[PDB]
């Protein structure tokens, strides 16, 4: 039921999503003119961080199922459309302008926040798919399972080392750009130091089932939100496919995510706080430095939270 | 039984 009710609030988010990006074609431009794309996106971005946040807090501190809210939270999807359709009006209705630079900043903001919580999530879904596999490899045919691991770990390595190779083709150049040259350099020692933590016989002995496997595929994320980081400069003298895989892991992180009378399996408040927080960043993946600061402050903080992760149990 | 330092993590599969 837990699991039902989360898949259908995602996919009902995702299907506004697309909404917002289908309203973006020129295509669409004629219509909306008639009452732009990036106007319209804003305006329904506002409509789902708004509806969701009034959920969010309907579903505060939801004790039991008996109580009616866990209820309309299993069903009443009717009015939860219908609440939906009629903020996506009343939108519109709000003057544009300065109130657009201020939800801007807004969107900023929760798409910061929504990155730290996806990395927490993709930090611990790493965690278990270790896990799960070392004990399967542990129970059966030892070589086999070794052989997967290995070559998984040293593709994704692969693929982190060519692109950072690309990177330094790119967007680097001796005679200037110091600043690229600096964030791949910073986010580089500090990706190698977290897989060299992850070999500490201390932290195994405190983390028995750490490996070098979800250290590989953090080191890769980094580097794609590094590639993402530059991607949007509008130096072009500096400076898609970067947003669409943002929107792809988006969608996984989500899904996993989501993957009753005593108590909630859930908050549920706060599940719907980071479908809030999962709508403010599709807003700002859809659309200068301070975009380049909120990446690189994303990168370092995941880093953070791995070495976190790491060491804060032998604390 | 005699786990040890590997890649991987903390096993003892390879030397059970």
């Amino acid at each position: 039921n837990s699991t039902v009710t989360r898949l259908i609030y995602a996919f009902i988010l995702l299907l506004s999503t697309v909404v917002s990006y289908i309203m973006q074609r020129k295509e669409m431009e004629t219509y909306l003119k008639k009452i732009v794309g990036y106007k319209a996106v804003y305006r329904i971005s506002f409509a789902m961080a708004i509806f969701f946040f009034v959920f969010s807090l309907l579903m505060f501190k939801v004790k039991t199922s008996k109580d009616l809210r866990a209820a309309v939270h299993n069903g009443f999807w009717f009015f939860k459309i219908a609440a939906l359709i009629g903020i996506m009006v009343g939108s519109f209705y709000i003057p544009g302008g300065y109130f657009s630079s201020v939800w801007f900043v807004v969107g900023m903001i929760g798409a910061a926040l929504f990155i730290l919580i996806q990395l927490v999530l993709l930090v611990d879904f790493a965690h278990s798919w270790n896990e799960s596999w070392v004990n399967r490899m542990e129970e059966g045919n030892p070589r086999l399972w070794y052989a997967a691991l290995l070559s998984f770990t040293s593709a994704f390595y692969i693929l982190s080392i060519i692109c950072v190779g690309l990177l330094y083709t790119y967007y680097t150049k001796p005679d200037g750009c110091t600043e690229n040259k600096f964030f791949i350099s910073i986010n580089l020692i500090l990706c190698v130091v977290a897989s060299i933590i992850s070999i500490h016989p201390k932290i195994q002995e405190h983390q028995p089932r750490s490996g070098l496997l979800q250290s590989s595929l953090i080191t890769l994320y980094t580097m794609y939100l590094t590639w993402s980081a530059m991607s949007n400069e509008p130096d072009r003298s500096c400076n898609d496919s970067d947003n669409f895989i943002g929107l792809f892991v988006f969608v996984l992180c989500l899904l996993y995510s989501s993957i009753e009378k005593e108590g909630v399996q859930y908050s549920y408040s706060l599940f719907h706080l980071m479908l809030c927080l999962a709508s403010l960043y599709i807003m700002m993946t859809l659309t200068k430095w301070p975009a380049v600061w909120v990446k690189i402050s994303s990168s370092w903080v995941c880093l953070l939270l791995y070495v976190w992760t790491l060491v804060a149990p032998l604390v | 039984f005699y786990s040890r330092y590997s890649w991987y993590g903390y096993s003892y599969g390879w030397s059970r």
